[PDB]
């Protein structure tokens, strides 16, 4: 029935979420159950956890300043392009 | 019409998916969605504004653990990364 | 060294565990990012729960029809609400 | 040139709010946003669709732990209800 979430973390990095939550009413282990409770249900992770990576950024900036973009007329054209 | 772009790791990480057999249908037929301007997407792809300060670029879930990102402006749509959360978040 | 220590129900933890074990993941590591994420956003991620009992009735009724009021505009509205 | 519209239970929070102290201005400044359609907006609104199925509701946040959700249409703007995260989502 009962188990228990144990998890390693930096100390520092636990007071500074324990005090951001504490301001709205939760503790830690509310946060983890809460958010626990939505992975099994949805079967998937919350949005937006973590930023786009270095290699997703550096596509991003290349795209931005128009390096390495490549045009399709429609998605035949783009699939055939893609060779998918 | 939006234009249709689409980048050079655009282009590895399809490959990529398919030479790791992922069913490639489930990543043209929302590309189609996009292309098509299917706006807002169906639910299921819990689509979103990427996480950070990126103008137009977007977060569709392909499956939970495989995310589209791409731009899409009035004037534009460009398919940028696809992946797992580790390839392109990690 | 610290650790974040949390009850939770068995089969909770067990569902969690398959769906973040497809993605490379352990909860330790799920709990480390979310923490990560609120301390440093300074708020909780978004849509961690849906919405609750009193907002779904107040949906429901505004849908229907049922207690739903107009404004003419900001200061008439402002004015309807005593702001 | 949206309608204007608030429920009941807007109100109610409304006045809620203004006993606990919360700064009112706040919460006007973002709704004349919504109002006059000045959108998308500011990104430390945090705005994004409400979580659920419930078509055309967004949530906004005043401060993080101060939010707003409304409904947003082409014909309509309706103010539902505000307050904490444990009041509308607990």
């Amino acid at each position: 029935a009962n188990a228990f979430v144990r998890a390693r973390i930096d100390e520092d990095l636990k007071n500074q979420a324990a005090d951001v939550l504490a301001g709205m009413g939760l503790t830690i282990s509310d946060l983890v159950r809460i958010t626990l409770t939505k992975v099994a249900r949805e079967k998937a992770l919350p949005f937006d956890l973590r930023e786009p990576n270095q290699l997703t950024i550096q596509s991003i900036k290349n795209s931005e300043a128009g390096i390495d973009v490549h045009k399709a007329k429609d998605a035949d054209d783009l699939f055939d392009k893609l060779g998918i | 019409q939006r234009d249709i772009e689409y980048s050079g790791q655009y282009s590895k990480d399809v490959k990529l998916a398919q030479k790791r057999h992922k069913d490639m249908n489930k990543l043209k037929y929302l590309m189609t969605l996009l292309i098509n301007n299917t706006l807002p997407l169906p639910a299921v792809y819990k689509d979103h504004p990427l996480q950070g300060s990126w103008k137009g670029y977007r977060d569709a879930h392909v499956e939970p653990d495989w995310i589209l990102i791409y731009k899409l402006t009035d004037k534009l749509l460009r398919f940028e990364r696809t992946g797992t959360h580790a390839a392109l978040f990690g």
